């Protein structure tokens, strides 16, 4: 299996307009025929079900303003969350399209008193 | 694999137990088959893959095989059926067979 | 569009993993020449040759596709090249995972449903359904395949 | 515009299998696209279930391959997903998902983006 | 009766030919398959050449070293294995056997094994006269 992970473990900070999450993986996780590595952020909202922002910056339907910066197996894959997002209590998961099996990463960001 | 090595012969006292074996790359995996003939006899098989024997062969010929190097292990020889014996070895990378090693044996 | 091209150019991704050391792909084509499996399939269909090489680090295949026919050499003993839609490739380390491993691909190629998809059907898909395949028999253990094994040849 | 919706007796024993239903919308089961269950457990411990293929395929990605057993009824447009034997170490959030190629730039990226999904819990025990 | 017999030696000078063949009976020959083996003074159980079972379509190999002197076929119904030998030199003179292998090596058929040669006959004695 391939195994993802949040290497920070998230929780950077409780306020901070320019922070990151930030994936690595144990494998390439690219196609030659395609010179694209497909992985994938998940960004849920506590109490719903999780849904996808960024797909090497594709499919943003709810777009805001963000990141896609990464490319190796292990590197630094990231997303900036901005100044604002209106979703600033969320977990975050560490997703690949490389293998068959499919594993999961996370982390979050809250700020709770 | 390629060369098969062997002593010349081996001198089987009653009890010796000998290990008289094949060489080879790995003979752990890729096993070899194993013959024994008669003196003005062609060779006739004594024991089949790894551990198996044809109907009619004594407990002799039972050696497990467990390391690199195949082991026959003849403990000792029983009145006239002392006989020399060889074996084969398919050695896949070259697609054929080549066969090798082999003592003939002595008593007394 | 010769099977000597294909072979190397199926066994790169491959070798590019570590997979079998020592370039591979010439001592392939010399024992597919040498002594070649059966090919011709009940449909439409092509066997896998095989090379049980004793530098291969692990067992796992490799795929692809092809538009053309390229002829590949035959293994009946008569004038009867067969056509090739598909060429496979399987590394293998001793005599017992190459029986097994046959073995099941002979009940995978007496599927003609299957075969005729593999000729239409995209990479993902290629990917996905042997997979699947070689997850669903008890046998097959630890035989590596991956997306990057399975790309369109020429 | 899609949504899926979870059902069944999740409080199960472990003498007996967890079955549970998902009832799907908006698509046809055999037209395409794949139908899969992603479990979470009360943290953010997230496991891939494996799919059930439009073209019938099940691929049991767990290696506790005769625990998990997925079925289909395309009249009823549900899947169908139990678990012999039943343990302590399943209790966790059930969810299905529909996912599949979307449209990119290109044909067909496969990128399935968790496009679609489902929501509900069992309990084991 | 299921021992093999080997026949068609002789007295044959170098730069000559012979066929040699090894008869069978009792049992069905497509049910087994024969390769030749050669035995020089000294020596033992060296390989000559293999052909497959037409099952398995017939394909011919040689010895290292031997390619092209030694033809090798069958003729399966007559029971029978034959080597055409030419290119004869001293050095090959020797004891030829026909060994009885039990396999097949291919697709849609299945039977794969090792050649586990069981039973065989005396072999025929290949000299020069001179
Ligand atoms: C392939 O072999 C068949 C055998 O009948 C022959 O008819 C055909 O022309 C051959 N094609 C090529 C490209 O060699």
């Amino acid at each position: 299996d391939i195994v993802m992970s949040q290497s920070p473990s998230s929780l950077a900070v409780s306020v901070g307009e320019k922070v990151t999450m930030s994936c690595k993986s144990s494998q390439s996780l690219l196609y030659s025929s395609n010179q694209k590595n497909y992985l994938a952020w998940y960004q849920q909202k506590p109490g719903q079900s999780p849904k996808l922002l960024i797909y090497w910056a594709s499919t943003r339907k709810s777009g805001v303003p963000d990141r896609f910066t990464g490319s190796g197996s292990g590197t630094d894959f990231t997303l900036t969350i901005s100044s604002v997002k209106a979703e600033d209590l969320a977990v975050y998961y560490c997703q690949q399209y490389f293998g068959y099996p499919l594993t999961f990463g996370a982390g979050t960001k809250l700020e709770l008193k | 694999s390629y060369e098969v090595t062997q002593p010349p012969s081996v001198s089987v006292s009653p009890g010796q137990m000998a290990r008289i074996t094949c060489g080879g790359d790995n003979l752990g995996s890729k096993y070899v088959h194993w013959y024994q003939q008669k003196p003005a006899q062609a060779p006739v098989l004594v024991i089949y893959d790894d551990s198996e024997r044809p109907s009619g062969i004594p407990e002799r010929f039972s050696g497990s095989k467990s390391g690199n190097t195949a082991t026959l292990t003849i403990s000792g020889v029983e009145a006239g059926d002392e006989a020399d014996y060889y074996c084969q070895v398919w050695d896949s990378s070259s697609d054929h067979p080549l066969f090798g090693g082999g003592t003939r044996l002595t008593v007394l | 569009v010769t099977q000597e091209d294909i072979i190397r150019a199926l066994a790169s991704p491959l070798i590019k993993d570590g997979m079998v050391d020592e370039d591979f792909a010439e001592y392939v084509i010399a024992r597919e020449n040498r002594s070649p499996t059966g090919l011709q399939a009940k449909g439409v269909g092509v066997a896998i040759p095989h090379t049980l090489g004793d530098y291969v680090r692990d067992n796992a295949i490799s795929v692809g596709i092809l538009d053309k026919p390229v002829n590949f050499s035959g293994w009946y003993q008569s004038p009867d090249p067969v056509p090739v839609r598909v060429v496979f490739m399987l590394a293998g380390r001793t005599w017992d995972d190459i029986v097994i491993v046959l073995k099941w691909i002979k009940d995978v190629i007496l599927d003609e449903e299957f075969m005729k998809r593999l000729l239409n059907m995209s990479d993902e898909e290629i990917y996905r359904q042997i997979y699947t395949r070689i997850s669903k028999a008890p046998n097959l253990s630890g035989i590596n395949f991956s997306r990057e094994y399975v790309r369109h040849l020429n | 515009d899609v949504q899926l919706q979870e059902s069944g007796p999740g409080l199960v024993k472990p003498s007996q299998s967890l079955s549970l239903t998902c009832s799907v919308t908006g698509y046809s089961i055999t037209s395409g696209y794949y139908w899969n269950w992603i479990r979470q457990f009360p943290g953010n411990k997230l496991e891939w279930m494996g799919y059930i293929s439009y073209d019938g395929s099940n691929n049991y990605n767990p290696s506790l391959k005769n625990r998990i057993s997925i079925t289909r009824d395309t009249s009823q447009n549900q899947f169908f997903l139990k678990l012999n034997s039943v343990t302590t170490e399943d209790t966790a959030s059930y969810y299905c998902a529909r996912e599949g190629p979307y449209y990119d730039f290109w044909s067909g990226y496969y990128a399935y983006y968790m496009d679609v999904w489902g929501k509900g819990t069992t309990v084991t025990v | 009766e299921v021992q093999l017999v080997e026949s068609g030696g002789g007295l044959v000078q170098p730069g000559g030919s012979l066929r040699l063949s090894c008869a069978a009976s009792g049992f069905t020959f497509s049910n087994y398959w024969m390769s030749w083996v050669r035995q020089a003074p000294g020596k033992g159980l060296e390989w000559v050449g293999f052909i497959k079972n037409k099952a398995d379509g017939g394909t011919a190999a040689y010895a290292e070293s031997v390619k092209g002197r030694f033809t090798i076929s069958r003729d399966d119904s007559k029971n029978t294995l034959y080597l055409q030998m030419n290119s004869l030199k001293t050095e090959d003179t020797a004891v030829y056997y026909c060994a009885r292998d039990l396999g097949r090596y291919n697709f849609w058929s299945g039977f794969y094994s090792q050649n586990r040669f069981d039973v065989w006959g005396p072999g025929v004695l290949v000299t020069v006269s001179s």
